[PDB]
């Protein structure tokens, strides 16, 4: 019950999804062929939430892989853990978004969004009681941004009651992997703050920093970053895919973390993060995890929390632990950082506890902080957008697909309004 | 299923294509006769396949003088190309634009377009065009202008990439280079999505200094430009951790409709003996790419600003190092982008290393990087050409050939006005914004 | 000027000309009209009307007509190529090469306008009527004065509206356009302030006259119908029904500024005045203690300051604005 549908847009979304399904299959003991070879019945007691039991006793992920260029699709298809996706799912076009948002939302996307929605509808009717949607996409790449926003708008039209999750890879502050990414970011954020329940902001910069310093890895390949994001997502969903002394669901997180309709952008975090050698020289206790999760050097979003306040915080543990210990740790961490939390939300730590470790470890933890610091991010992007709009640079590519300036004017105004709201609530009293 | 055809105009284009297709046939393990004894499909994007194990290129070699095409037909790469494509004229434009655009080329443009249409309709996911053409030669300039206008009329919205041979400031083999250059630029300015400036003088310099060969033939320059092209297309033709298609190129490197003249650069370029004595850091090769002595156009980047850059890496590359190196590059002051473009990079990574052609000059490397950079320094270069034109027009020199071959003086005046307008636009963009 | 350039100027010009100058233009504008600015400049002054006419008559006495004055003193009409060449030489001379975008247009009501397009400085030059010895002056006006003052001003505490209030600044005009107008005619052999004087005059009459009447009135000073049409529109910017009296008095600023600056030239520090930014000549002593002058730019033509002052004397002499007359005009 409470089945979840997985959508993967853009190249980053698809790669993250490949690693994500690898992780999930490892969790439930699923062979690459798609048949169960596990050992613990609890794996199958909720196997339906992400998988569908196809006949002859096989399992197929409830995935809907979307793209506009067959390259990465074929890469996924050929590689291992690709032979179990249901082959009818791989929707792809030929033109390619060309790293443009106008193509990804108006011209090219309008031709595949119908087929995507049809497969979505088939999967929805297949499920018993739909729980919600999780969309894995970028914010820079044209396909990800444009087509994901279009799909979100259409789905919200057809399912205004379900819950919506997005794992959007926000552009990094220092580097810029693309050139027009401010435009894509602004338009995508406009659509998201329109029609999304929660948005898990991530930067590649923070993941680089974590893989470098904390994990002591000088050679971070994209496999590792995607592995980290996959572990975060698995930690988010294990609260319902598994039994727990204090269980959680996606709707619980949405209610707890989203005080106002618009302010629903979360920065995630994971713990423990230990190098290969520096593991046996540290104790794995709940206080250690809790103290690890609260610092700028372990936030997957490149913005110091100290510059603002945590509006709300959710914390999902795993593995066997003692509830009193967790309560004591949360009390201490809420006490000593009193200036780091908003005054008018007393007891602002949502807690959930699962019963299964994420494999290999004794106990893990996932942090989901809805703070005001992220305003800086938007601030940054907004400014960049403004600059690249003041000269109307690159404007012709977007204008040529039917979009006009007033779109950009409205989107920038909307983002500035959002930043104003964040600022207002940060200094509320 | 992402096809892209190649069109080689003029002798320069044909020889560069000889080099490029030699390189490709070496890359995918393709014998000269189209047989083949991380790869995927890969070659499908450039090689079409017939029933047997024989693959043929999607190339259209067009020329007005049969000499070089005959050399191709007689070369070791005889069995490869589809014999219908090797279109040969009868009398070359003889370094005259009017002949190459009004009189002679007007009589085989239709056959060329017909072969283009056949090759296009045999494909399904056509990406765009690769025109390999010089700038000084009559056939190059005239025929390329005509062909670009025709294709833009036919294929409304598709990628159109050129590899021009920008006329050098001091070494000029022709005598009427300013005329052909100005005319072909005035024509192609409204149709070419993205050109690719390369010059022979800079490649001479690079071959002498870096590769330590003092006496290079055109074979060597052709091999270098072929390597650049292969690095451009490796994204389509191979599996990479961050791929990029030509539409991404035209979107990223072209801020305005007219300013679309990025210059090329490649690294590392080191001789076999100097292959050791350096570990070839990706940060090192990035610095090499940004070194003003390594660019393949005789223009000092320090006199202008990089409006955009696109670095395509291949081989054993790790993204964190690329991020660090680009951050360092952004830190330095001598590399000063425009204020209004705070994000001046597109990055692409491929898994396939560059392959060294046997009998070549370079050394087997594990990492390589091709930079396509759109800057403002190139503007000054136009001035030089403009200057030359003015002098050669102040006396009406050589005008009689063009006049008597289907053109008017008012056209020359209009092209001069257009070049002045382009220079004005470059200068206007180069300035900073207020408030 | 963009906002007050009538949206139907061409259709009304053809109407005017085709009626043999008897029709009264019924102008329309891009909504909304800048009501505040219209009201601010709704009344014309006559304080310097006799100086204006003095300058105009001085020209016509020496050159007979404006037509001959223009051609004799202005030099040849310039091609686009020649304009760019002169501009490029100027930018380098001023040390602001590569900072300003240059554009060429036919639809400017003046010789040139300095703008901020795409949040970046833009110099639009009117190719229609650009002349050799005059163009250099335009550059001294827009770049040498407006642009340099602007860049210097951006570095000051009074760089925006709030800053002006806080530091208690008088308006930039008429000091701004006064300085710019003097600088336009700086190194000329016959530096008559024709443009300033005729603009001042035309506005004065516009306040009393219909378009028809104003156009006819100007015939006494300039014959060319196209030139007269320009001056009339400039004087009646914002007027919808030009059959009624009324003016936009803004362009009186040029002569107003000239007279004031020349009157007080002996007590003005011209480098400092430029270094402090968009400030009145009267505010110099007030603002000197609070100005940041480390990396402020002074125009090239002000480096030889002794010569600069000689030029100002030459400009007065030429325009019949001797010391004694300025003394009586403004007994400050
Ligand atoms: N890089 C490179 N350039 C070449 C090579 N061969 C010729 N060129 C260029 O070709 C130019 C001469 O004009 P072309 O374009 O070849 O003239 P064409 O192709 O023979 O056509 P016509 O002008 O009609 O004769 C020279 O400026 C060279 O720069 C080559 O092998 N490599
Ligand atoms: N975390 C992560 N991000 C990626 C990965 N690959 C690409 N990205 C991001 O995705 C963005 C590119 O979007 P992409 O999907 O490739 O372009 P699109 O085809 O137009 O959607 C870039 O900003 C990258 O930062 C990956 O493996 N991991
Ligand atoms: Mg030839
Ligand atoms: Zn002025």
């Amino acid at each position: 019950m409470r089945e979840i549908v997985h959508i993967q847009a853009g190249q980053c979304g698809n790669q993250i999804g490949a690693k994500f399904w690898e992780v999930i299959s490892d969790e439930h003991g699923i062979d690459p062929s798609g048949n169960y070879v596990g050992d613990s019945d609890l794996q199958l007691e909720r196997i339906s939430v992400y998988y569908n039991e196809a006949s002859s006793h096989k399992y197929v992920p409830r995935a809907i892989l979307v793209d506009l260029e067959p390259g990465t699709m074929d890469s996924v298809r050929s590689g291992a853990f690709g032979h179990l996706f249901r082959p009818d799912n791989f929707i792809f076009g030929q033109s390619g978004a060309g790293n443009n948002w106008a193509k990804g939302h108006y011209t090219e996307g309008a031709e595949l969004v119908d087929s995507v929605l049809d497969v979505v509808r088939k999967e929805c009717e297949n499920c018993d009681c739909l729980q919600g949607f999780q969309l894995t996409h970028s914010l820079g790449g044209g396909t990800g941004s444009g087509m994901g926003t279009l799909l979100i708008s259409k789905v919200r039209e057809e399912y205004p009651d379900r819950i919506m999750n997005t794992f959007s890879v926000v552009p990094s502050p220092k580097v810029s992997d693309t050139v027009v990414e401010p435009y894509n970011a602004t338009l995508s954020i406009h659509q998201l703050v329109e029609n999304t329940d929660e948005t898990y902001c991530i930067d590649n910069e923070a993941l680089y920093d974590i893989c470098f310093r904390t994990l002591k890895l000088a050679t971070p390949t994209y496999g590792d970053l995607n592995h980290l994001v996959s572990a975060t997502m698995s930690g988010v969903t294990t609260s319902l895919r598994f039994p727990g002394q204090l269980n959680a669901d996606l709707r619980k997180l949405a209610v707890n973390m989203v005080p106002f309709p618009r302010l629903h952008f979360f920065m995630p975090g994971f713990a423990p993060l230990t190098a290969r050698g520096s593991q046996q020289y540290r104790a794995l206790t709940v206080p250690e995890l809790t103290q690890q999760m609260f610092d700028a050097k372990n936030m997957m979003a490149a913005c110091d929390p100290r510059h603002g306040r945590y509006l709300t915080v959710a914390t999902v543990f795993r593995g066997r632990m003692s509830m009193k210990e967790v309560d004591e740790q949360m009390l201490a961490i809420q006490s000593k950082n009193s200036s780091y939390f908003v005054e008018w939300i007393p007891n602002n730590v949502k807690v959930a506890v699962c019963d299964i470790p994420p494999r290999g470890l004794k106990m893990s933890s996932t942090f989901i902080g809805n703070s005001t610091a992220i305003q800086e991010l938007f601030k940054r992007i907004s400014e960049q957008f403004t600059a690249m709009f003041r000269r109307k640079a690159f404007l012709h590519w977007y204008t040529g697909e039917g979009m006009d300036e007033m779109e950009f004017t409205e989107a920038e105004s909307n983002m500035n309004d959002l930043v104003s709201e964040y600022q207002q609530y940060q200094d509320a009293t | 299923m992402r096809e892209c055809i190649s069109i080689h105009v003029g002798q320069a284009g044909v020889q560069i294509g000889n080099a490029c297709w030699e390189l490709y046939c070496l890359e995918h393990g393709i014998q000269p006769d189209g047989q083949m004894p991380h790869h995927h499909d890969s070659f499908n994007t450039f090689f079409s396949e017939t029933g047997a194990g024989k693959h043929v290129p999607r190339a259209v070699f067009v020329d007005l003088e049969p000499t070089v095409i005959d050399e191709v037909r007689t070369g070791t790469y005889r069995q490869l190309f589809h014999p219908e494509q090797l279109i040969t004229g009868k009398e070359d434009a003889a370094n005259n634009y009017a002949r190459g655009h009004y009189t002679i080329g007007k009589e085989i443009i239709d056959l060329v377009l017909d072969r283009i249409r056949k090759l296009a309709d045999q494909c399904t996911g056509l990406q765009g065009f690769l025109v390999f053409h010089s700038f000084g030669g009559g056939t190059g300039s005239g025929f390329t202008s005509l062909l670009m206008e025709r294709l833009s009329v036919d294929y409304g919205k598709k990628s159109k990439l050129e590899f021009s041979i920008y006329p050098a400031p001091q070494v000029s083999t022709a005598v009427v280079e300013p005329y052909n250059s100005i005319l072909t630029t005035h024509t192609t300015l409204e149709h070419s999505d993205c050109a690719f400036m390369v010059d022979n003088e800079a490649i001479y310099d690079i071959c002498r200094r870096n590769l330590d060969i003092e006496r290079p033939t055109y074979t060597n320059l052709n091999r270098l430009i072929s390597q650049i092209v292969s690095s451009i297309t490796a994204s389509l033709r191979f599996d990479g951790a961050l791929n990029v298609d030509l539409t991404e190129f035209q979107t990223n490197l072209v801020p305005y409709p007219r300013i679309h003249f990025p210059l090329a650069t490649y690294a590392p370029v080191i001789s076999a003996e100097k292959a050791y004595h350096e570990q070839l850091s990706v940060a090192e090769i990035t610095n090499a790419c940004f070194e003003p002595a390594n660019q393949m156009v005789k223009c000092d980047p320090r006199h202008g600003k990089y409006m955009a850059c696109c670095l395509l890496y291949r081989g054993d590359v790790v993204p964190k190092d690329v991020n660090a190196a680009i951050a360092t590059i952004k830190t330095k002051r001598s590399i000063q982008f425009v204020d209004w473009c705070p994000t001046g990079f597109k990055v692409g990574i491929n898994y396939q290393p560059p392959t060294v052609v046997p009998g070549g000059d370079l050394a087997k490397v594990q990492r390589a990087v091709c930079m396509l950079s759109n800057t403002t320094a190139i503007a000054e270069a136009w001035a030089r050409l403009d200057h030359k034109f003015d002098l050669m027009y102040a006396k009406r020199a050589f005008v009689h050939w063009y006049v008597g071959e289907g053109m008017e003086e008012g056209e020359f005046s209009e092209a001069r006005e257009d070049m002045a307008a382009l220079e004005k636009d470059y200068e206007e963009v180069g300035v900073d914004s207020v408030e | 000027l963009v906002a007050l350039r009538p949206t139907n100027m061409d259709r009304e010009r053809d109407k005017f000309f085709q009626s043999h100058y008897t029709y009264n233009p019924q102008f329309e504008y891009q909504e909304p009209m800048p009501t505040a600015v219209l009201e601010k400049y709704c009344e014309a002054s006559g304080q310097f009307i006799h100086q204006a006419v003095g300058i105009i008559e001085a020209v016509l006495e020496k050159f007979g007509t404006y037509e001959h004055f223009e051609a004799a003193t202005g030099g040849q009409l310039l091609t686009k190529c020649q304009i760019w060449s002169i501009v490029r030489k100027y930018m380098q001379k001023e040390g602001c090469a590569g900072e300003v975008v240059v554009q060429l247009s036919e639809d400017l009501l003046s010789q040139a306008v300095m703008m901020v397009e795409n949040s970046r400085p833009t110099l639009a030059i009117n190719l229609t009527g650009a002349r050799q010895y005059w163009l250099e002056g335009m550059l001294r006006h827009q770049i040498g004065t407006h642009y340099l003052r602007g860049v210097n001003n951006a570095r000051q505490p009074w760089h925006n509206a709030e800053g002006r209030l806080r530091y208690g600044l008088r308006p930039a005009n008429p000091t701004e356009e006064g300085l710019a107008s003097l600088h336009s005619v700086l190194f000329r052999k016959q530096p008559f302030l024709w443009r300033a004087a005729l603009l001042y005059y035309t506005i004065h009459r516009a306040a009393r006259m219909s378009f028809r009447q104003l156009f006819q009135d100007l015939e006494r000073y300039v014959q060319d119908a196209d030139v007269r049409w320009e001056y009339c529109v400039r004087a009646k910017r914002g007027q919808t029904d030009t059959s009624l009296p009324g003016c936009f008095s803004k362009d009186q600023v040029y002569l107003d500024g000239i007279v004031r600056i020349l009157r007080h030239r002996q007590t003005i520090d011209f480098p400092l005045l430029t270094s402090l930014g968009k400030v009145s000549y009267e505010d110099v002593d007030h603002l000197r203690p609070h100005g940041v002058l480390d990396n402020t730019r002074v125009p090239h033509f002000m480096q030889d300051l002794a010569r600069y002052r000689q030029q100002l004397e030459h400009i007065m002499a030429t325009n019949r604005l001797d010391e004694a007359e300025l003394g009586r005009l403004l007994p400050d």
